[PDB]
Parts: C-alpha cells; structure tokens; sequence
C-alpha cells in the first residue's frame, strides 16, 4: 500500500501484475513476457526517481509511517542470526510493544532491544502500535544490565510513536522507569550505538537510546513531539502539522547538523521498504563499522567519552 | 452366501503375552505409547507433547555429554536432628523415599560438559518427599555452585518441588538464604546460572533459585508459583483465572522468559551459554 | 436406552485383580463417574467410565472374553 | 507355518492375502473398521476384529488398537499389506517387540531405505547406480544449493524423503523461486508426513518407470523375479503397468538383476520389495525403493508363476528362498490396469453404492477386489476398488483381452475410470509399447480457445 | 530539550553513586519529560498535596 504521493508508481505497479496472469491464464495465453516486464520495469524505475527526488518533511514523516515497512523483527532477521526472544519484566508483564533477545552479529553476540509496530491490523492491536506501557522499559533495563554484566556490546533499534497515553500506563510509574532507565543507560560498562530506524521520539523513545552512538535513516522522524501534537498546542490546529514538521527540524540531515546523530544510513530508492534486504545490509555494515572503531577504547574510556558527549548536549 | 453371514464371537481361550515393560500411557491425552519411543522422545508424549516426569539421573545424562558425568556432593545424606513425630516417623519417609528413588535427596549434582564447554547442572527428583529443599539439598547447591566459582563454568539446575521439607521444620527454610547467598555471589563474578522451570515448582523452592538466575526458562503446561492452587482457591474462595501458574500463562504476565520443550533444550542452554560466556557457537 | 461401548480393544475384565470384587454389578445401579469394566490392553489395565446415571439393566460380555472397538458393553436404561 | 495373522490392512491387498493364507491353511483375522463392516474379506474371515471409528487415523492407524486385536486371537506375527502401516517402521518396531512377527523387512531397513537420500548413499556404496543430485539432504547453504543445480544441471525437483504417496513433490523452474519453493515443500512434509527433510535431485525431462522385483529370506539369499514397467501415469500416480517391459532384453534383465541381488544381500533384506528405477538410453538411475509388496504384484505372479505372498508367509515362518534365481522363468508378458472411483475427467473421488457389478472372467483375465452389489464404497480412504489383469502370450493378445474384459465389465452406480482404460488400450503408442513416464500427461493436453 | 534529560540522568547517578543524597519534591504541574527524568529519580520523591504529578496530560 504505497503512499498519496506514490501514485504514479502504483498504476505502473497495477499494470505490472496481471502479466502473471497472462503467463498461463486462459486461452493458451502465453505472451511475450519478458520484453513487455523490461519495458515497464523500466518506466517504473524511471518513474520512482521522478517521485522520491521532491520529498520534504512532511513527506519524510509520511514515509517513517509507510504502512509496509522493516521494523525490529525485520532487521533482526534480515541482519542477524540465532536470535533469542527474552520476554518478561519480572514484575507484572512482558510487553508485545517492545521486543527484545540476545543474537548473534557475524559471530559476535549482542542484545538486541527495538520496537514492533506490528506488520497488520491484527498484530498491530496486539502490539499496541509499538507504543510500551512502563513495564515493557522496565524489560529493557532488565536486559541492558544482563547485556553490561556479560562483557557483551548492545545494539538497539528505534522505532516507537511514543510511551503510551493511558491509564494503565500512567499508573505504573511511566515517568519513574524511563527515568531510571536514563540513568541506567549511562553507566553500563559496554559499548551502546542506537539507530533511528522507522519513526521515533516523543521522550520514551529515548528511554533505550542514550549510547556511545546514534544513527538514523534518511526518512525517519526524531521530534520531541509528533508533528501533529505541536500543531495542535502551538498552531491551533492539526491540518498545519506540516508547517510544523518544518520548524522543528525532526529529518536525518537537519539533526545530523545538530551534533545530535552520528551518522545517516542510505536507503534503497524509493523508501527502505522496496528493497528491505538491502537496507538491512547498509545497517548492518553500519552497526559492525561503528562497533569496531568503539570496541578499542577500554570501558573507563568508555564511560568518560559517553559521559562527555552527553554534556555536550545543548548550545549551552 | 458370504454376504450374509453370522457376526460371530472372538474365542476367549485364546491367549498371547506381551512383555509387562514395553507399553507405557499417556494420561494426559491417553494414547497408549511405546516405551522405548517415549523413552526416546525425552519423557514427551509424541501425541499430545505433554511433558511428565523424568529422572534426575536420566535429565544429567540427557543434558550433559557422554563420559564426562562426575557426581557432586555424594555423600551427603539426610541426618534428622527433629526427629519428626508425623503420622509417620520422618526417619520412615526418609528411608522409604531413599530406597525408592535410589537417591539420598531431592537434589542430583553433576559437574559435566556441554558441547566441549565445562558446565555444573543439577535436577529435582520430585518423588523425593515432593522434592522438598532438605538440608542436602541446600548443601549441595552450595557445593554446586562452589565447584562453578573455583572452575570458571556456568552453572545450571532444574526445578521439580513442592515446597521446602516441613519435617526439618526451620532448617529447610533457612537454607533458601544459604543459596540466595550463594548465587549472589556467583553472580557477582560473571558467571551465568540459568535456572529451567519445570512441574512443579512451588512454595520456597520456586521463591529462592527457582525464580533468582539470570534466565527463567518454563517447560511448556508446567506449573509454577508460590501458593498452592488449592490453598489460594480456600483464600480467596473463587475461581482461578483459567491457565493459573501454568507457564504459557506466567509467560504472558512477565515472570517466565521463554517456553523450550524437552528436545530443544541441551540445544538451546548450549547456544544461550556460548553466547553469553562468549564462546564459539556450537556445532549442530 | 443407552449402551456404553469400549472404546479400545484388548482383553475384558471386570475384577481390577485376578481375586477382586467386580467394579459393578447387575442390579446395583452406577452413576456418571464410577469405572465400570477393565479392558486391558499390554498389561495396562484401563477402566471405564460411564455417561448416563442409571440401572445397570444387564452386562453383555464375561471376564476374559475380548472385545473390540464400539463393542456393546452394557445397556443403561 | 504361522500358526495364525492378522491382515492389518483393507481391501483389494486384504482379500487378496486372504485367499493367500486360507491356501496355506493359516487361520485368518480380519482387524476392520466401523465403516468397513461389510468388506468382502472381513466377510470371508475367521475372526473380525474392529479397532476404531471411520477416519485412518482413529483406526487403521491405531497401532495400539492392532497390536490389542493380535495379542486376544494369539496371533503369532501379522501382514500389514500395502498403504496404511506398510512402511512405518516404528510400527515394525513395537510389533517385533510386542511379541510377534512382522511380515516383511526388518525394521532396520525400514528405516535406512525409507529415507530415500539414505537409501540413495547405500545403493551407491552397494553398486546400484543414481540419479545425480544432492547427495545428501539439503541444508541452508543457498550457496552451495545452487553450485550443486548447477552442477547436475537445471531443472530440478524437490522432493521429501520422508514423503509417500506422490505427493510433496515440486519442480523448480530456477533460483528465483528455489528458496520459496524449498520452504513450502518442506512446510507441505510437515504437515502431511510430519517430516521435514528435503533434497535435490536432477530432474529427467525422458523417463521409462521401471522397477525390479526382489525376494531375499534374508538369509543370504536374494533373487530377482520379472521386471515391470508402470510408464502411464496420472499426477504420477500409476494406471497401467506392463510386465516385464518392452524392450528389456534379457541381458540387461540379468544384469541389473545380479547387482539388485547382490544389494538386497549386502542389505541382508527380508521380505518382498522392489527397487525403482528410471530408464533411457539404455541406463538405470534407482530412485526409490518401497520395501512392500506392491501394488502391481500380480503381473509379476502370472508371467513368473509365482505367488509373491506365499513367498512372504513362507519367509516370515523361517523358511528360506524355495526358488532359486534360474528355475524363475519369465514366460510371456502381462498387463494390469487399476480401477478407481474418481469421475473419469475431474479425477474427483466419487464414493457411493454400486447398484449392479459383472466381473469379466474369461481366459487369462484376473479380477482383484472386493468390491460387490450393494456395496456402498465409503468415502473414507484411497479411490482404488480393482486391480484387474489381462495375461497374453504377447502384448498385443494380452491388450486385446484386456479390451474385451473392460467391454464386458459393468459397474454401476459410481463414476470410474473405465472410459480411460479404454481410450489408453485404443491409444496407437500405447499398443507399440515403449512410452515415457508423460505419455498420458501430455495427452492430457492444455488450454483450448 | 529531549536530549537534556540524559544529561541530568547522568549527573545525577554521578552524585548518588557517591553517596550524596538528592531529593526532588513534586510540585504542581510535574509532567511531561521534567517528570520522567528527574522529578521522579532522586532517593526520595515528596508530592506536595493535590499537585499534579504524571507524564501525559
Ligand atoms: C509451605 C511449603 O513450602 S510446603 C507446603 C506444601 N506445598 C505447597 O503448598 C505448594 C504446592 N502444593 C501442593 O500440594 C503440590 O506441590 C502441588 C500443588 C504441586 C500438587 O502436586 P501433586 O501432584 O499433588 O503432588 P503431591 O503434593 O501429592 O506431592 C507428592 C508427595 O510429596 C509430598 N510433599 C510435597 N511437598 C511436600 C513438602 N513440602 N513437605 C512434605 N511432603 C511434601 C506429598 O505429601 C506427597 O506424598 P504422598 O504422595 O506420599 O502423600
Ligand atoms: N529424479 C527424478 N526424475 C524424474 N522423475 C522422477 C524422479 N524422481 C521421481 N520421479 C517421478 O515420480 C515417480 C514417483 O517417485 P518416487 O520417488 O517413487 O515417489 P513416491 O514415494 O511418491 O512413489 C517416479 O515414478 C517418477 O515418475
Ligand atoms: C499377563 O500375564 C497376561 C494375562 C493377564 C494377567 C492379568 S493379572 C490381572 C488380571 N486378572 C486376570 O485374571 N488376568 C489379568
Ligand atoms: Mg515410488
Ligand atoms: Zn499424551
């Protein structure tokens, strides 16, 4: 299901399928296949750069919410390796809006803590749309200290609309355990690099995203607030959410200016979702680049650069 | 006519014998079941995969590898200072539960290796006086978990227990704080000890080291908590939640970490262990 | 009325042991939970329950004589 | 002899080993389903035994159920015939153990022959030759999946070893959809057969299905009756089947036939099988092996003379090979040709009640089934109700008859695929002899405006 | 803003891990990312009564 803006796209997409069809329809129909698939594969492609080149931000935050998409699971799977799910906090639940295990990267293991929003409607309700009541970053705590007591580097990915806005929520000390997992974070005696995968913030995003590093895709939102809850406090309004997105500077280049992230991943063209395995590729070559030049200095070393770079937080 | 006929009856004094022990059930389900297939299959009902009982020797052989078994704490034995006068003798359940089972205690420890990689397991065998936490059984968790911290090696155990064993009255419960002692200071080191949940895990056992290591694994439909369902159905005189303390639904609310089955089992704690002692992944 | 079947096959009995009483016996009546028969089968010595509470009319089968699947065991009216 | 058995089994393959074991005066025990009440050879038997409700599974499959049914008659061993508990071997297992004897192989070679790339290694390191392809089962190794398709050249063919019943086969066209397909093929084996294990083996574009009879005591002896060859197939399931072959010439008869032997020696086989094979340009590639009895038996018993059941009765009583390898003498040739109750086009099984039946009869015709007036076919199992035969002194005689014997047979109230047999007798190729395994698929045809 | 939380959480756990003991006493309003990040963190959190405490509005 692409997108408003990806229109052209799709009549050449919905042309492109029935050539299936008349394969073997009906009829003996066994057309020319090949040179009719060429031509239109090639429109196509021409066509998907005539529509990726003039995205903004507002469109970037369309395209962090393309409802066909990798998130977590799919990274894991399309870059990682003898993948273990650890579910439970300990205390009252295990939460579907948070996913987290230890796998193994290229030999190495590492834990691995990321949101899923759910692929449909079904899994997407069972998920609560990746949005984590306290519990599940209570879970995450868990496992960042299992990950910091076992000598073992830690890779987390992104990817939430926010800590969710609910009774339930609220009850269970939302506010005190993403505090404490900000403070957590910041003593663990391990490497921590942090991607922006899909679309985040809203705070509770950062609740597993204080690290050595912090990397983010190139159509993928980090805003304090979503688009359409600053326009409503601040324009008066939903429909100028744009205008927000605008301002607030929440696109990869804009931040990446902000000291904020250390690094963007390209996409394959057209949004990460036409070629999820290539994406996967860049993330993981990016992950494994940034742990190298990491793992050499010692864990006191570590720590103090960590701490260093936080300060340096703010113009101030 | 043939096509027609009578629908007679069987003879009766015909007479075949099968050997007594070949065919085994499955009460679960009740398919009757071929012995040596279940036997096989690690105690699992191929029908209805229901897990049941096995032995504390057979789980350490199944687990660890062939010819590198060395028991642990061995001679230690149950010494009654209570004397417990019950309806019967505590010495009597001590000595019938003994030769029955052929062990000392509850607890079997085993030092062994694991894919190549020196590991400390040991098991329940909850036939022992419900597998209570005796004082052997705490004594040999201590040696356990000595041997992990001298030699380098995650430790591993298994939970099979109704409750610490109320004939020694305080001496069980105590030695729940002997071995919360001891796995802290295990812990501390860096040494990982998985702690594999299987029924029943209950009372002061499922309290102390049943719900303390790093990982809580629960053996599918296995039934874990404190508090008896029976003595919390008098509590709270109503009905339990459907699924009560089973671990597809202690999963659900956050205490149980992930469901292994039997088979995957010496798998599944030889590739988490590799990974978090940080050693080579194992060889199929 | 209705008529409760083995629902295995094997071998019939009725006392649980070679000198045992009888689990059931004609008149006595049986009620929805109570073993009725013994069917033994690999020298697991199963039992039967029955559905219906009611008189036990008559028993269709002796001890040793064995029965197959859906045998007719024992009519309740 | 055995003393007494148990046809742990249905139908056509159950009459049969019932006229089989009344010939060798061994008493009968017929172990039916709750459906099956009214079988010919539940009618015909001693003693009948019902072990569970309509579904194979609840009862046929009922090992348990079985085995109850053999230890109350005192049977002392039991046939389990072909299809149902034929190649299971845990059921060989608990039957050898129980007490009793199981009729056919030892369960060992149940196990190593009914994983087909096992089967495959051994007949390798036995002499037999094979299809190229794997060479073991296939791992998660894409790379080296694909060097191997490469090397054995495209296309290729999926297959379960632990699959039956022509089914959980898929061919692949190319690496595009080799992953996918691979996937759900496995997927398919284990739902079905509960296995997952698959393999690659090179896929042959002009097959001749042949496959080699065998009977070894086990004992060190191991002979090699007539051939076969089951070219017309539908959905690769077998119609007609021809024996011996055409153009077989006795020296490759024997030849192929010394190496089968010596492999059921090495084996140490017991009991009554047969190693498939594939046949072109004058080459064997062994495929299979289905260590039964199979289905098309007969037309080895008439141009043999032989009756292949009583060599098993008198295998699984001790007794050696009675017929050694050159007073067997393959005297003429045969042809079969299987009756089911599937619509003639549709392939739709079509159970009902068969209002009126007339067997052929006549010189050289044999009719095998069960089936009668007033038997109402239950919906419940395979689609076959008759192996009928034709023997002739050639091909052509044994065609002709089997051409009069399907004009005077007469079943009535069911669909069947008589009009086929009949169209496939009438076929020019046919009647030459010789066709590939497609023949009749690609008669089939396609598509038509 | 957002990233200043981190900033206070580590200055903070800097100072308890010495042995400093730092309390924070809620007032009306305490919510959003000031409750989440060290409203709520300190050894001992006193709400003053009927004061709004919480993390959405
Ligand atoms: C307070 C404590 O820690 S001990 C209190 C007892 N335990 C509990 O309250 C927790 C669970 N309660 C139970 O009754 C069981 O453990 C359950 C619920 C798991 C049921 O498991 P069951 O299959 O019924 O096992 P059961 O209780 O019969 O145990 C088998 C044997 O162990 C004995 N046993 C079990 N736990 C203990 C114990 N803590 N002390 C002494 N004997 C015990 C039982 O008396 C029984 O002996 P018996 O068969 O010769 O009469
Ligand atoms: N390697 C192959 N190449 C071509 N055809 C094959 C091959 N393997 C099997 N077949 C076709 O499938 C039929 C059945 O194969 P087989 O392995 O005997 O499967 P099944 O166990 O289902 O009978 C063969 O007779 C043949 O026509
Ligand atoms: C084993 O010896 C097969 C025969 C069954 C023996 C058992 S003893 C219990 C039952 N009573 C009886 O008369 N026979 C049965
Ligand atoms: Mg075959
Ligand atoms: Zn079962």
């Amino acid at each position: 299901n692409f997108l408003d803006f990806e229109q052209p796209i799709a009549e050449l997409e919905a042309k492109i399928d029935s050539l299936t069809a008349v394969s073997r329809q009906d009829e003996k129909l066994d057309i020319n296949i090949d040179e009719e698939v060429h031509r239109l594969r090639e429109k196509s492609v021409e066509l998907t750069r005539k529509i990726f080149a003039d995205l903004g931000a507002w469109q970037i935050a369309q395209l962090a919410r393309h409802p066909q998409r990798p998130y977590t699971l799919d990274y894991v799977r399309l870059a990682f390796d003898e993948f273990d799910e650890l579910a439970g906090d300990r205390a009252y639940a295990d939460d579907k809006a948070i996913v987290g295990g230890i796998a193994r990267l290229d030999g190495r293991p590492v834990m691995i803590i990321g949101h899923q929003k759910g692929r449909e409607t079904k899994e997407k309700i069972r998920r609560n749309f990746g949005m984590p009541a306290p519990e599940g970053y209570r879970k995450a705590l868990r496992l960042m200290q299992m990950a910091e007591r076992f000598k073992m580097p830690i890779i987390t990915f992104i990817d939430t609309p926010g800590a969710y806005p609910g009774v339930g929520a609220e009850e269970r000390g939302q506010s005190e355990a993403i505090a404490r997992n900000l403070r957590e974070m910041s003593r663990l005696g391990v490497p921590v690099v942090c991607t922006v995968i899909g679309e985040g913030g809203s705070g509770g995003a950062l609740a597993i995203g204080v690290g050595d590093k912090v990397n983010m895709l190139q159509y993928s939102t980090y805003s304090v607030i979503s688009p359409e809850g600053c326009a409503s406090i601040l324009w008066k309004s939903a429909d100028k959410a744009p205008l927000a997105a605008e301002a607030m500077g929440i696109i990869a280049p804009r931040l990446k200016e902000l000291k904020l992230i250390d690094s963007i991943i390209p996409e394959p063209l057209g949004g990460a979702h036409r070629n999820p395995e290539a994406m996967a590729a860049s993330l993981k070559a990016q992950l494994l680049a940034d742990l190298a030049d990491l793992d050499v200095l010692s864990t006191e070393d570590l720590k103090n650069r960590r701490y260093q770079r936080l300060m340096s937080y703010g113009y101030a | 006519s043939w096509i027609e006929r009578i629908k007679s009856n069987i003879t009766p004094t015909r007479k075949a014998s099968i050997p007594e022990g070949v065919w085994t059930k499955c009460d679960s389900c009740g398919q009757v079941l071929y012995r040596a297939e279940l036997e096989r299959n690690l105690e699992v009902c191929p029908k209805c995969d229901h897990h049941m009982r096995m032995t504390a020797r057979n789980r350490l052989h199944s687990l660890l590898d062939e010819g590198s078994l060395v028991e642990l704490g061995s001679e230690l034995e149950p010494k009654d200072v209570l004397k417990f006068r019950d309806s019967k003798k505590y010495k009597d359940r001590l000595a019938s539960a003994q030769k029955e089972t052929g062990e000392k205690d509850a607890l079997v420890v085993m030092k062994g290796t694991l894919y190549g990689m020196p590991v400390v397991a040991a098991a329940f065998e909850f036939a022992f006086m419900g597998g209570s936490m005796g004082s052997v059984v705490g004594a040999r968790f201590v040696r356990a978990v000595e041997q992990a911290l001298e030699d380098n090696c995650p430790l591993i155990c298994f939970s099979a227990s109704g409750g610490a064993r109320m004939q020694e009255a305080l001496m069980s419960l105590m030695q729940m704080a002997k071995t919360s002692a001891a796995l802290a200071k295990m812990q501390e080191r860096g040494l990982p000890y998985i702690s594999v949940l299987t029924d029943p895990t209950m009372g002061g056992v499922s309290a102390s080291f049943a719900m303390l290591g790093d990982l809580n694994i629960a053996e599918p439909k296995a039934l874990i908590g404190f508090a008896g369902p029976r003595v919390i159905e008098q509590t709270v005189r109503e009905k339990l939640p459907p699924g009560f303390q089973r671990s597809e639904f202690l999963i659900e609310k956050g205490a149980i970490d992930m469901i292994v089955r039997r088979p995957e089992m010496r798998l599944k704690l030889a590739s988490i262990l590799a990974k978090l002692m940080n050693l080579p992944a194992p060889n199929p | 009325g209705h008529i409760v079947r083995s629902p295995m096959v094997g071998t019939f009995y009725r006392t649980p042991s070679p000198d045992a009483k009888a689990f059931i016996e004609v008149g006595q009546k049986v009620n929805v939970g109570d073993t009725l028969c013994i069917v033994e089968a690999m020298k697991m010595m199963n039992q039967i329950e029955a559905d219906k509470s009611g008189t036990v009319k008559a028993i269709l089968v002796e001890s040793g004589q064995p029965v197959e699947f859906d045998e007719p065991l024992v009519v309740i009216e | 002899m055995l003393d007494k058995i148990v046809i742990a089994n249905r139908g056509e393959i159950a009459l049969r080993i019932l006229r089989a074991c009344k010939e060798l005066g061994i008493k009968t025990v017929a172990v039916h389903s709750s459906a099956d009440r009214d079988l010919k050879h539940v009618l015909l038997a001693d003693e009948t035994v019902c072990i569970g409700p309509a579904p194979s599974v609840k009862s046929y499959l009922n090992i348990p159920a079985i085995i109850s049914a053999a230890e109350i008659t005192g049977a002392v061993a039991i046939h389990p015939g072909y299809g149902f508990l034929s190649e299971n071997a845990n059921f060989a297992e608990q039957v050898e153990r129980s007490g009793f004897i199981f009729i056919g192989p030892k369960a060992e070679t149940i196990r190593l022959m009914g994983d087909k790339v096992s089967a495959i290694a051994a007949m390798k390191k036995a002499g037999v030759p094979c299809v190229p392809g794997s060479d073991g089962p296939l791992g998660d190794d894409m790379d080296k999946n694909r060097a191997i398709a490469k090397r054995i050249g495209y296309p290729v063919i999926i297959k379960a070893s632990g699959g039956g019943g022509g089914r959980g086969m898929r061919v692949v066209r190319g690496d595009a959809e080799l992953a996918q397909s691979i996937s759900m093929t496995r997927a398919e084996a284990k739902a079905a057969f509960s296995n997952d294990m698959v393999y690659m083996e090179k896929y042959l574009e002009n097959p001749r299905h042949v496959e080699i009879q065998v009977l070894a005591d086990g004992q060190g002896n191991a002979i090699y009756l007539a051939e076969r060859d089951c070219s017309m197939q539908r959905r690769h399931q077998k119609v007609v089947e021809e024996a011996p072959a055409p153009g077989i010439t006795p020296e490759l008869r024997r030849y192929i036939g010394e190496r089968c032997a010596k492999a059921c020696v090495d084996i140490g086989y017991r009991g009554a099988g047969t190693f498939e094979f594939l046949f072109e340009n004058g080459e064997f590639y062994f495929i299979e092996m289905n260590t039964r009895i199979q289905v098309e038996h007969p037309v080895t018993e008439m141009i043999t003379g032989v009756d292949l059941i009583k060599e098993q009765l008198r295998i699984a009583a001790g007794q050696p090979l009675s017929i050694k390898q050159e007073e067997v003498h393959v005297r003429g040739h045969a042809v079969e040709c299987r009756i089911n109750a599937e619509d003639p086009n549709t392939f739709l099984p079509s159970p009902g009640k068969i209002t009126r039946f007339h067997a052929p009869g006549g010189f050289g015709v044999r009719w095998e089934s069960h089936i009668y007036a007033g038997y109402t076919v239950p919906p419940y199992y395979d689609s076959m109700i008759g192996k009928l035969i034709c023997y002739g002194e050639n091909r052509d005689v044994a065609i002709a008859r089997m051409k009069n014997a399907l004009q005077e047979l007469i079943i009535d109230g069911i669909k069947t695929n008589v009009d086929l047999q009949i169209r496939i007798m009438n076929d020019e190729n046919f009647q030459h002899g010789g066709t590939n395994i497609h023949y009749l698929e690609k008669k089939l045809g396609l598509q038509e405006k």
